[PDB]
């Protein structure tokens, strides 16, 4: 279509630096706007990178409240691409294994298992998170 | 659908108790090909209808189904254009007569109740046909607040939180029914947006600020005003960006 | 004024039930002026919400005593509101299976209020409930006498749905008195009356 | 009962409607409810699918004017 | 206007147009009226086809005087014409006699208006039946005005859709010793059999007449009465 | 079928056929066009001569309903004349009550309601003529309203009533009327009427021209013969 | 015919209980079904 591609290749590293500097609440709004342009454009690969990007920023910055709020929010966007949400959940369930803090891991599991409920494209993940939740 | 005599040609009862002539007047609302939508918010009422100018030869400033019945009362007419103007002229006369005789501005509920009363006589006397038009009034009451009233060819009338009349009345009723079920006291911007959206979603047009006329009444300014193409563009831009 | 306490009582619902109970009681014991259209609405609402809470706490003195305490109050609110108030409070006590021993007493007191206010339809439902209380308390002879009067009154007004329940209670009362011939006769009447109408699934199960 | 419904689905909302519909209509409503779930790559029918399926299947024109009652 | 009667006698000696007007009454929303010992209750099914309608905007139980009230079953617009005529007739009575119009007098005056449209030129009969309730001389009054112009004094009656079954329901549920509150209960029960869906405080309209006069019960009041049904 | 014999009877599809039949009387008449240019309104009527026995000026389809409003008609000429006097008496009453020349928007709205009033009852028939009212003033500006037998009045930049209304509308669209003046448009109105005229069909027409604008000081008048003949030569030359 | 239908329904009610002889209960329950229900 109007595939953005290099457009997100210009923002994403720039947004990566600002996240480390401390500006996170503002850049996610910037990436939310950039996600909206890509999602409407039906750019599968670009939108997938943004959704995977934002969850990484909230993970590396230990923003557990913001990470869970974002996961719910970006999954509920209007006409969200199913493959892009899959990559977000696949990348997010990796963060589940890394996290050792039980209350934080459980809330992320409950959040992730809620955004993957009833959806075929993320049915493998929700299974593995259900297995992960059971072992805990 | 039984018939006996002239029950199809004059406003007299059918064997099953139906006024076919009055029913046929309802089909005349769809003859114009236009849909009107009225939505009432917490402090505003908006009437929106589509404007069609088939050729550049026609003066688009004169194609208006939005009529300023009073300084504080405005209406959107759907149906036969000629019959619609007659109701508007009659409604203006009754509004002026009410002010002269009673000393205060005519309530919106009483304005159509007279128009509904006027149109009922056409449904009882066989010498005249019912007016094939539907009238939707909007106005801010002193106490009841925003008001929306439809005014059918048969003399039926009711208050509406969100009504619609025309070709797509039933499809727009379902959309408005879904929105009111959410139970949100909409602001002025939301009410215009849900009024424009209702016409847009049902017709699937993605309006330009030259294909719809928007008329609003607000509590802060209880006066009926026609939104300019620039003003309609602001809502169309805001709706698109979300 | 008193409306704020209602939200405070509503806020205390998440807390201990007895903690909110003090808030609702204070409104209930609060005296009212001539009309106080806002206060009586809150006072009636509190009394309905307080009794609903007591259906979980199970306090006979506070639930049974509530009905006996508010009889003067029922002369202030509208008759429909008062009748709904008596029905709601009295139903909650008897749905509470705790056999405090005074159930037949205030239920008879309610019927006396129904007769005083000439609320016939309200009285019939309480009488049909009183027959069930009599059977549950083993006052078999009194249960039949009250039911027999109710059967004639329900027959005249063709209240078949309520009629079937009374005949079943008469059927159960005779069966407990070890009178199979009269229990079967009463059950026969209940089945025939039920066949004449539509039975709600609760009534059909009780008949079956 | 044979369909993977969500707990948020209240069937009484559509049962209580005054539309005079048949078992084929009710089967179509549930059938189209799973149609929307399948379209959105889902396996659980939520309330929004049932609301859209009911509206599509019924599609009852008013056919009655209010002034008659 | 046309100067010839649109209502004429059929060869079988029937005013066929009047019968067809009564057919419209049978298609209207049910209306139930009960004359209890201490008052009269008027109840109707005020059910809208969507929530978008404002229920309180238009009322089906409309007062005529401080002591007389109307409820109809039939065509909505025609009822308003008779409501205005009844109020005008009630006033014309009041200016001359300086006394509230008796219930029987208003029905006779209103029924005369209904008869005119069954004989006048170029007009069709009103497709409504009027249930008139009032209080005069310390006694409750209930009347029904058919489209033909005939007025009947009813102890308890039902009009509109499923009126035949509602009338029989009242025969087995009405007694002259009934009180006003039990009349409201019996009225809502009478509506319930013909009612489809559930009866809320907004989809039915109940009006009562007593020594204090005629008033239309607010939706809050109808809710208390409705709670006793279930 | 009986659904088309009275104006007080609706068809089952909600259409008054008696009004629509009156529309057909207009579509059987010769074409009259009106163009609202930058500084006025110019009227042009294709006026066929039914016989050589008619004098030049008979059956004038261009009327003067006021000193500032013209009227180009099409359809039943008797009904067109009757609607002319209704417009004349409406304009006369407006001046005798409010004290100023009647606005063309109000004149169109007033006459159209008179036309609409004949579309509701079986005691009268709809007027079988469609007409255009054109006016100019310093304040209101050039206005051109067309009223149909149903009673519908819309403003126009260029309008055509008659049997070649569709053909004339295509020719009017090619014009840039909002920028050119009456002097340039009278030639164009002549050209369009000559284009849509059918010589093999009903022939021997007379060009009736009238205008109202700032060059007539807001007064409707017949285009002078010198300009009318100049436009006629240009119109005839455009046909090659 | 309604009287006859009551009898045939009374025999049905005995069959619903797998009885052989029609009892008075069956006739009464048949009366209620034929008249009141229908």
């Amino acid at each position: 279509e109007v595939d953005y591609s290099a457009t997100v290749d210009q923002r994403l590293p720039e947004c990566a630096k600002l996240a480390k500097e401390g500006r996170l609440q503002e850049v996610i709004e910037t990436l939310l706007s950039l996600e909206k342009q890509t999602r409407t454009a039906s750019d599968m690969v670009s939108t997938s990178r943004i959704l995977v990007a934002v969850v990484k920023m909230c993970y590396e910055a230990k923003e557990w409240d913001l990470l869970n709020e974002n996961i719910m929010l970006l999954s509920k966007r209007r006409s969200q691409l199913k493959q892009a949400v899959a990559k977000m959940v696949q990348q997010c369930c990796t963060y589940v294994e890394e996290i050792t803090d039980l209350p934080i891991k459980l809330r992320l599991i409950d959040t992730l298992r809620m955004v993957t409920e009833g959806k075929i494209y993320v049915e493998i993940e929700r299974a593995r998170l259900t297995k992960t939740l059971a072992t805990i | 659908g039984s018939s006996a005599g002239f029950d199809r040609h004059i406003t007299i009862f059918s064997p099953e108790g139906r006024l076919y002539q009055v029913e046929y007047a309802f089909k005349a609302i769809n003859q114009g090909g236009l849909t009107s939508v009225a939505v009432r918010g917490k402090d505003c009422a908006v009437i929106v209808t589509q404007k069609k100018v088939p050729d550049k030869l026609l003066d688009s400033s004169t194609v208006t189904h939005l009529f300023k019945i009073t300084e504080n009362i405005g209406c959107v007419m759907t149906g036969m254009t000629a019959d619609s103007r007659s109701q508007v002229q009659r409604a203006r006369y009754e509004a002026a007569n009410w002010k002269y005789k009673y000393g205060y501005e005519i309530p919106v509920d009483m304005l159509c109740k007279r128009i509904a009363d006027i149109s009922q006589v056409y449904t009882q006397n066989a010498e005249m046909r019912p007016l094939g038009c539907c009238m939707i009034l909007i106005g801010i009451d002193e106490e009841q607040g925003p008001q929306v009233y439809k005014c059918d060819p048969a003399g039926y009338y009711c208050g509406f939180k969100a009504t619609a009349a025309g070709v797509k009345q039933t499809e727009s009723t379902s959309f408005l029914e879904k929105k009111v079920k959410k139970k949100f006291d909409w602001t002025f911007e939301q009410t215009v947006e849900t009024a424009i959206t209702c016409l847009s979603t049902v017709l699937s047009i993605d309006f330009k600020p030259s294909e719809i006329e928007v008329g609003v009444v607000t509590v802060e300014n209880p006066k009926f005003r026609i939104l300019t193409e620039a003003e309609i563009d602001a809502h169309l831009v805001a709706l698109a960006e979300r | 004024a008193a409306v704020v306490e209602f939200q405070r009582a509503q806020s205390l619902l998440s807390t201990d039930r007895e903690a909110s109970i003090d808030i609702l009681h204070s409104i209930v014991k609060r005296d009212i002026q001539e009309n106080d259209e806002e206060a009586v609405q809150v006072k009636e609402q509190s009394i309905l919400e307080l009794g609903s809470l007591l259906a979980k706490t199970g306090q006979a003195a506070e639930l049974g005593g509530l009905l006996k305490y508010v009889r003067p109050f029922l002369n202030s609110i509208s008759k429909a509101k008062a009748a709904r108030l008596v029905r709601s409070l009295l139903d909650l006590f008897l749905d509470m299976e705790a056999a405090t021993g005074q159930e037949v007493e205030l239920c008879l007191e309610c019927i006396e209020w129904a007769k005083s206010e000439k609320r016939t339809f309200l009285r019939q439902a309480l009488e049909a409930r009183l027959v069930s209380l009599y059977f549950d308390t083993k006052r078999y002879q009194e249960a039949l006498h009250l039911g027999s009067q109710l059967l004639r009154e329900l027959k005249k007004m063709d209240d078949k749905a309520l009629l079937v329940e009374v005949q079943l209670l008469e059927s159960k009362t005779y069966h407990a008195l070890s009178n199979l011939p009269k229990a079967r006769a009463a059950l026969t009447s209940a089945r025939t009356t039920a066949n004449a109408i539509y039975c709600p699934p609760k009534l059909q199960a009780t008949l079956d | 009962s044979k369909m993977n419904l969500s707990e948020e689905v209240d069937l009484e909302d559509y049962v209580a409607r005054p539309d005079k519909i048949s078992g084929a209509d009710i089967n179509s409503i549930c059938q189209e409810s799973g149609m929307l779930a399948v379209r959105e790559n889902r396996y659980i029918v939520l309330a929004k699918d049932f609301e859209k399926a009911y509206k599509t299947v019924i599609k009852k024109d008013e056919q009655e004017h209010e002034f008659y009652k | 206007g046309y100067s010839f009667s649109l209502t004429t006698f059929s060869p079988s000696g029937k005013l066929v147009q009047i019968e067809y007007a009564l057919a419209a009454v049978a298609g209207g929303a049910p209306s139930v009226g009960i004359k209890a010992a201490n008052g009269v209750v008027l109840a109707t099914e005020k059910k809208q086809k969507s929530i978008l309608y404002d229920e309180r905007s238009v009322h089906k139980v409309e007062p005529i005087t401080k002591h007389i009230g109307l409820v109809y079953s039939g065509m909505g617009p025609d009822y308003r014409v008779l409501v205005h005529r009844a109020r005008k007739l009630a006033q014309q009575y009041y200016l001359v006699y300086q006394e509230p119009i008796p219930t029987a007098q208003l029905v006779q005056r209103v029924a005369s208006v209904m008869q005119e449209y069954t004989q006048s030129g170029g007009v069709r009969p009103f497709g409504v039946s009027l249930l008139i309730c009032g209080w005069n001389e310390g006694r409750p009054y209930l009347f029904q005005s058919d489209p033909s112009g005939a007025y009947f004094a009813w102890k308890a009656t039902a009009m509109g859709k499923n009126y035949v079954n509602g009338k029989t329901f009242l025969e087995k549920r009405y007694n002259e010793d009934l009180e006003l509150e039990d009349a409201i209960h019996t009225a809502i029960l009478t509506l319930k059999e013909s009612f489809e869906g559930q009866m809320t405080e907004d989809n039915i309209e109940v009006g009562i007449c007593n020594e204090a006069g005629f008033r239309r019960l607010t939706p809050t009041e109808v809710k208390d009465y409705l709670a006793a049904i279930a | 079928t009986g659904y088309d014999l009275s104006a007080s009877t609706f068809s089952p599809d909600g259409r008054v056929f008696q009004v629509e039949y009156a529309m057909k009387a207009v579509e059987n008449s010769s074409t009259a066009i009106g163009i609202r240019c930058k500084d006025g309104v110019v009227f042009g009527v294709e006026k066929l001569v039914l016989s050589k026995l008619y004098e030049e000026g008979s059956n004038k389809r261009l009327f003067n309903v006021d000193r500032h409003v013209g009227m180009a008609v099409a359809g039943l000429l008797a009904d067109a004349r009757s609607l002319a006097d209704i417009a004349r008496e409406e304009a006369s009453n407006f001046r005798s009550n409010f004290g100023y020349n009647i606005p063309l928007k109000h004149l169109a709205d007033r006459v159209a309601m008179y036309v609409h009033a004949y579309t509701l009852y079986s005691a009268v028939r709809p007027f079988g003529c469609s007409f255009m009212l054109g006016s100019y003033s310093v304040n209101d500006g050039a206005q051109l309203y067309m009223i149909d037998p149903s009673g519908v009045s819309y403003g126009y930049w260029g309008c055509a009533i008659g049997k070649a209304r569709q053909a004339a509308k295509t020719e009017i669209e090619k014009l840039q009327m909002k920028e050119m003046t009456c002097r340039d448009i009278v030639k164009e109105v002549a050209k369009i009427i000559y284009i849509v005229h059918d010589e093999v069909k009903d022939k021997a027409f007379e060009l009736e021209l009238s205008w109202v604008g700032e060059l007539t000081n807001g007064r409707h008048e017949i285009v002078p013969k010198d300009i009318r003949e100049e436009a006629e030569k240009y119109a005839k030359e455009s046909l090659k | 015919a309604e009287v006859k239908g009551v009898c045939t329904e009374a025999g049905m009610y005995a069959l619903r209980e797998r009885r052989v002889h029609v009892t008075q209960e069956d006739f009464e329950m048949a009366v209620a079904k034929v008249m009141q229900k229908d």
